[PDB]
């Protein structure tokens, strides 16, 4: 269960912008540029 | 007079967004009119046999039986539309 | 390194794009250009 | 390979994908370094 939660957490990290803000909030923003929209469709999420 | 296409760009999404349409209104059409589709235009026969009529022509009875057929079709034809989708960019698109 | 300053892209395609097509460009450098040989008559060639 | 979008060439998407995969690489794969030494005396002179 720790492993599956870790997977889900890594996934949360780079989707759904307004969740992750550890200490930088800037290069994370740099990263997120590429999802093309501040909302992601499901099938994209599932395949990811 | 057709125009020429120079400077061939890359079209990895034109073939999904435009090409099916753009050629229907390609530069050089005079009129574009609305019509019934095949699979319905075939329901418009000549020999009227749902409604006998004393004439050998294309009289109103044609229109009437044509109504009857499409009406009883639409009585039936319970269909459900299902489909999948692509996913494209939105910043690299002109139309909003 | 002049022997591999190969870079082929006609400015047409550079200009007709879709506003995010980020692509490659090369860049030479010769600021420390050693003097040419003691033979060359006169460099009468344009390198725009 | 990870973001199913119909795109034109290369644009921010390979960058995002690349970030994800190098990230998930470094998150995994713990290693600890073991080296091997010599016996240099003072031959390495004048160089503190």
């Amino acid at each position: 269960i720790d492993a599956i939660c870790s997977v889900e957490g890594i996934l949360l990290l780079i989707l759904s912008r307004q969740t992750t803000i550890p200490g930088y909030e800037d290069e994370l923003n740099k990263l997120r540029t590429g999802i093309s929209q501040p909302k992601v469709t499901e099938r994209q999420y599932r395949r990811a | 007079n057709m125009p020429k296409q120079t400077y061939n760009p890359i079209d990895n999404l034109a073939k999904i967004l435009y090409l099916p349409s753009l050629e229907k209104f390609k530069y050089g059409t005079g009129i574009v009119q609305l019509n019934y589709s095949p699979h319905i235009s075939k329901l418009y026969q000549n020999t009227n046999n749902i409604i006998n009529t004393i004439t050998d022509g294309i009289t109103y009875a044609n229109r009437t039986e044509f109504f009857i057929r499409v009406m009883v079709l639409m009585m039936m034809d319970r269909k459900i539309l299902t489909m999948e989708f692509y996913d494209v960019d939105t910043s690299a698109i002109s139309n909003t | 390194d002049v022997r591999q300053f190969m870079n082929t892209t006609k400015a047409e395609t550079l200009l007709i794009s879709n506003k995010s097509i980020v692509h490659e460009i090369m860049f030479f450098d010769n600021a420390l250009q050693p003097k040419m040989s003691s033979d060359t008559l006169a460099l009468s060639e344009a390198v725009y």
